[PDB]
């Protein structure tokens, strides 16, 4: 065969090629649901203290959300994304990277967030749209973002960051600092056309780029039957010539593992790797714990103590939140453009004459200036 | 009027249009994100039990995908329903919308069409949605030829100006205020019934200012003709454009002939705007007949804020302020 | 396992999954360069009279081709877009038809409509834009539509007419009248998310559509090292739990079984079928010729006198097209939407002015009424 | 002015911006379809083999993947300069352009920007570009705060305007009108030199007409200053206005207070064109000065047809026929 799309012998005979959908990708696995490692070559003797921070950024992310989803409930921020099952594909992965390296994600990436110390009342500060927050108060809640800890902020509309993060990668290629991106997504947002856009570009333009994708089964109401009917989206990897593997969503050490291996080759090798990792929409802490109390490293005693500080964390940042004023309304006109152009400054200054006038109609009280 | 009726609110008018649609239309379907349970603001509710999950159904998170594949389906001849979750979203559909389902009769010589695709969506402020939950779209389909944009006010416009746009034959993007979804009710007609396209309304009479708006702006102008009379003993003309393309230019040139003068305001910024359009246009036709400069008050150039939404919107002060400065003129 | 996302065992192994490119997916071929068959049990045993069918419309679209390139040169017609390489992919795909499958395509689909008995004073009419266009002359040349043939006009902006061809084909579903949709693209247009949207759609919405990607190795300028990474695009198929298979695009034989078989399961079972034709940016017409004497078809002076005769059906259309006027400048106005809204007739009403006064200006002379 | 010049046609001044700014930015890479070879208008003919293979490079045939890969280079501070092959195609790219990169320092807070994007495209009609080969979308990001939109007239300015756009620190569209790539060379300077941006150019003087058009169609009213000057004494204002958004209300204002009169032109469709966003403006603000309506004299309202291009284009007849009547007003 002489064609220069494809490498290929001839067939003589009519054969379509089947999916493999039953029996599909097999799913990495390290420790059981009792916690027990199963396979001893493939334990990654992670130091007491590492894993012990795993655990402390998992319950500390599931304290956080327990106390805003309330505060959602409640009417007293207006949106709330929780990550519940979602505490281990995050804090197992953010461990498995350097520092510096740049994540992109969505909505259920605190978890990188909280490993990388993100400090609490500045997860408060986004929520509540408080002085405090550098994303002077623009975006919903829960739309993190952290220059200084790498992590672009989040936008609402699902896969745009997959094609970005490919770019922002091939750039890092270019400066050859050793540096990869990760970006995480979920299932659903895998079928928007920038999913296919980011992986087609990450492999013919050879980019040091994880992909992660959370599949847990649904997006929103939408079951997988209706998603896709293919081996899920890491039977899609190998597609677009990228290294593939799915892996145990509610295993650390198993997202650990898959993480930090893509990690050494995506640098080293200048290609992309596609980690899609199951998930429930049994459960990551929990399972991590019955690790902790095996190895000696936890018991009854400092779960209780730890629940108790980490509650109280919590809520001292989310008090200080809730009594800390607004930006000043003029925030709303600039970063429109770097600069402010000369009809946005006489719009800003529109306003300003109007609450002058106006003022006492609207809710001044809680602003800054 | 239209026979029995029922108190719906506009999630509830909205379920009542689609429903007289597949009864009497076999080839109609209705798909999008999450339409199946009923969709993320109810809108579906009990469809597909009703009409079959052949008819009601999910489609993969792709919006351009979503209008495609809508598309295709209108090239049959069958009805397609299609929805974008948030109008937001809408945007990865802009070149299906706007290079192929509004040029889709033109470039075939009407040999083939998608006049029974409409498209629907959740669209403007809601009080906290932000940068992508609170989008007014209409201006960026309003330089397009080949497509209908319409835009209800309530419960009872919504039903009548929706099944026109499923019945019409062309493609039509339906945005649906979403902040009245589940606001006051209003009778609603059970059975089916019509509301023209390109065809303003004129919901309150009045002889010394026009005013322009549409969706949920419109109550706001009518209570600025409350305050404009109240405070200034002021008789405006409040007019619900309803249908942004094609648009009535003679109701609006109309009214501004009497009354001399024009305010147009919308949620979505002012730098190309449709009330540009509306401005320019009414100038050409009415230009001898302007006391004043014609006022377009609306949201200023930036996104759209979540903190500082109350300080964004073009709210009854900021217009009954700009009114008040044009009768002074 | 018991994540809905996915059916799979565990693995407690870590391995990335790694994509097979070197040795990619056969290319099925039917019979050699020489024209012989080379498995006689695929042989489709096609009768003469069809089979002849084939060579003719290959080749009276290859002297079209011949004469319409020539005409673009001179500058008589402002675009074309020849079928060189593709004659065999396109007509014996739309053999394998039922007349009524409603095609959708792009650049090179003339095949089709050959086939199908497109008159070619129609073809040149498009490409000249004259009153015999049922387009109106609206569209540059090649983009021909033909409602009576069930070939769906086409549109510049590539890969568009794939998630549209999928609709299509869920309505036919629906429609009970046993019908498929053919959707064609090159391997380039499969890069747009388009693509990705159309293929995951027709999965999960079970819909009776062949899509045939013609893969020549290049996009304009692009080689496919540039275009994607993975085994060409039929290694893609699977991923979406589409069946695939790859054939040999100068084996018309090989198209045509391929097709015929993708169109009895798709119709029959309401699923997707990927065939991605393998073709040159040796030659279909002349391996079909070898095969034609072979059997004792044709010969010599057949071929001589159908070289002259097509040769004359072609300049006859194409003297009769160049010699046409072209449509009535009012039709530029209609069918903008299905009626002509107030404010567009009154634009339609200012050229009309516009031309009372200025006319002389304007190439009136060549333009109906 | 400017050191030592060459004739260049528009395509030529391309070129020499681009290599001009690799050569003094070493983040700079230029990306999209058949850029490699040279690209299909030949704007970036020499420039891999000078500048290496990582640097001008080809992407995949996916225009939403070349703006959001674009966008990803720029978030790390490099300078990525892609190209869309048609303004036409620019649509897929619609969301990032949009909803992502217009809103990335906003909605940040400043934290991120993709402020080292510039987006370039050819661009308005060819002759015989139909629907597809002819669009000019300006005004459909004219409605984007967050973007800024560019287009040139002439060699000379194309490779000072397109300079400015890769070196400001905001995602800037630059549309290239394909008309000109081979048409009438003049001199270009060699090396770097940048006009402004938000800034009008009046190239010729007058007192009793404003004539306001960008890209090729400012030739089209220079020649209509020419007849008008020549077939009713009438002393027209020429005004190239070059950035479609931020846009110089300023220097449009000035003039039309001179004059009292506006005629604006552009290739693109009347109804929701940017013309109607000038005129309103220059109505608000000079309305005591208006000594006749503000004309607008665009496309029609239909896609772009073919054969009958000659007849849908605002050539100077149509230009010059509504100058004469906005006179006699
Ligand atoms: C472009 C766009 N369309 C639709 C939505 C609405 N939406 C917000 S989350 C979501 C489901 C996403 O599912 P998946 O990606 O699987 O993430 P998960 O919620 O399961 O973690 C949807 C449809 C959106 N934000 N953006
Ligand atoms: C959306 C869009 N982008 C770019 C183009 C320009 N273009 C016309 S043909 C072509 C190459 C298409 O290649 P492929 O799909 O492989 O078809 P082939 O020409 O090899 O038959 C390109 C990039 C286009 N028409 N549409
Ligand atoms: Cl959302
Ligand atoms: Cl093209
Ligand atoms: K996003
Ligand atoms: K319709
Ligand atoms: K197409
Ligand atoms: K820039
Ligand atoms: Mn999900
Ligand atoms: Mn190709």
């Amino acid at each position: 065969p002489q064609f220069p799309g494809a490498s290929a012998e001839f067939i003589d005979k009519l054969e379509f090629i089947q999916p493999n959908v039953i029996s599909g990708i097999p799913i990495y696995r390290v420790m059981d649901r009792q916690g027990q490692i199963i396979n001893p070559s493939e334990d990654p003797h992670l130091p007491k203290e590492k894993v012990l921070k795993l655990y402390k950024s998992m319950t500390l992310l599931n304290t956080m959300d327990r106390i805003l989803y309330e505060s959602q409930r409640q009417g007293r921020i207006s949106f709330y994304m929780t990550n519940y099952g979602e505490e281990g594909t995050h804090v197992g992965s953010a461990a498995a990277l350097d520092n510096t390296d740049l994540v992109f994600g969505q909505y259920r990436e605190a978890g990188v967030l909280m490993y990388r110390d993100y400090p609490l009342e500045l997860f408060m500060a986004q929520c509540y749209g408080n002085i405090s927050d550098l994303g002077k108060g623009r975006q919903m809640p829960v739309h993190y973002g952290c220059k200084e800890r790498h992590f672009v902020t989040i936008s609402s509309p699902l896969a745009t960051q997959i094609p970005q993060a490919v770019g922002a990668a091939y750039a890092a290629k270019r400066a050859n600092a050793n540096r990869v991106v990760i970006c995480y997504f979920g299932e659903g947002a895998a079928s928007e056309g920038d999913a296919h856009a980011g992986f087609n570009f990450a492999a013919t333009l050879e980019c040091p780029i994880i992909f992660f994708c959370r599949n847990n089964g649904y997006a929103i109401s939408t079951p997988t039957s209706e998603q896709y009917r293919g081996d899920g989206i890491a039977a899609r990897g190998p597609g677009y010539g990228i290294m593939s593997i799915r892996v145990d969503g509610n295993d650390v050490f198993a997202v650990y593992n898959a993480t930090k291996e893509a990690r050494r080759r995506a640098v080293a090798e200048n290609q992309p790797f596609l980690i899609e990792a199951m998930t429930y929409r049994d459960h990551p802490i929990s399972r991590l714990r019955h690790y902790l109390l095996s190895q000696g490293w936890w018991d009854e005693e400092q779960e209780k103590a730890w629940r108790k500080q980490s509650r109280r964390k919590v809520m001292e940042a989310f008090e200080q939140a809730e009594r800390k004023p607004k930006p000043n309304p003029n925030l709303l006109f600039s970063d429109v453009y770097q600069e402010m152009p000369a009809q946005l400054r006489k719009q800003q200054e529109s306003l300003a004459r109007h609450l002058q006038t106006y003022g006492e109609h609207y809710p001044l009280d809680h602003f800054d200036k | 009027e239209y026979g029995q009726t029922q108190k719906m609110n506009l999630f509830q008018s909205v379920t009542s249009a689609l429903d007289n649609s597949l009864a009497k239309d076999p080839t109609a379907v209705i798909f999008g994100e999450d339409v199946a349970f009923g969709g993320v603001f109810r809108c579906t509710v009990g469809l597909r039990d009703k009409y079959g999950k052949d008819r009601v159904f999910n489609t993969p998170l792709c919006e351009q995908g979503i209008v495609g594949f809508g598309i295709g389906i209108a090239v049959t001849g069958a009805t397609a329903i299609a929805e974008i979750q948030f109008a937001d979203y809408i945007f990865p559909a802009f070149d299906q919308i706007v290079n192929e389902a509004a040029k889709y009769r033109y470039r075939s010589g009407d040999l083939f069409n998608c006049g029974s695709l409409t498209i629907r969506s959740p669209w403007g402020c809601v009080g906290h949605g932000a940068l992508y939950h609170s989008q007014s779209p209409e201006a960026f389909f309003a330089h397009c030829p080949g497509i209908k944009v319409v835009i209800p006010r309530s419960p009872f416009q919504a039903k009548g100006l929706l099944l026109s746009c499923i019945e019409d034959k062309n493609p039509c993007i339906f945005f649906e205020p979403k902040i009245l979804y589940r606001a006051a009710a209003e009778e609603v007609p059970i059975e089916p019934y019509n509301i023209p396209l390109s065809q303003a309304e004129v919901i309150q009479e009045g002889s010394d200012v026009t005013l322009v708006a549409w969706g949920t702006q419109v109550h706001v102008i009518r209570e600025v003709a409350s305050m404009a009379k109240e405070k200034l003993g002021v008789s405006c003309e409040v007019i619900d454009l309803r249908t942004i393309i094609p648009w009535d230019v003679d109701t609006i040139c109309k009214s501004v002939i009497k009354t001399g003068r024009l305010l147009i305001s919308h949620e979505a910024p002012l730098t190309g705007g449709f009330a540009s359009e509306i401005s320019s246009t009414v100038q050409e036709e009415c230009f001898l007949n302007l006391e004043a400069p014609i006022s377009r008050v609306c949201g200023y150039d930036t996104p759209f804020p979540h903190i500082f939404e109350p300080f964004y919107i073009p709210d009854k002060w900021k217009c009954y302020d700009a009114l008040r400065k044009m009768i002074n003129y």
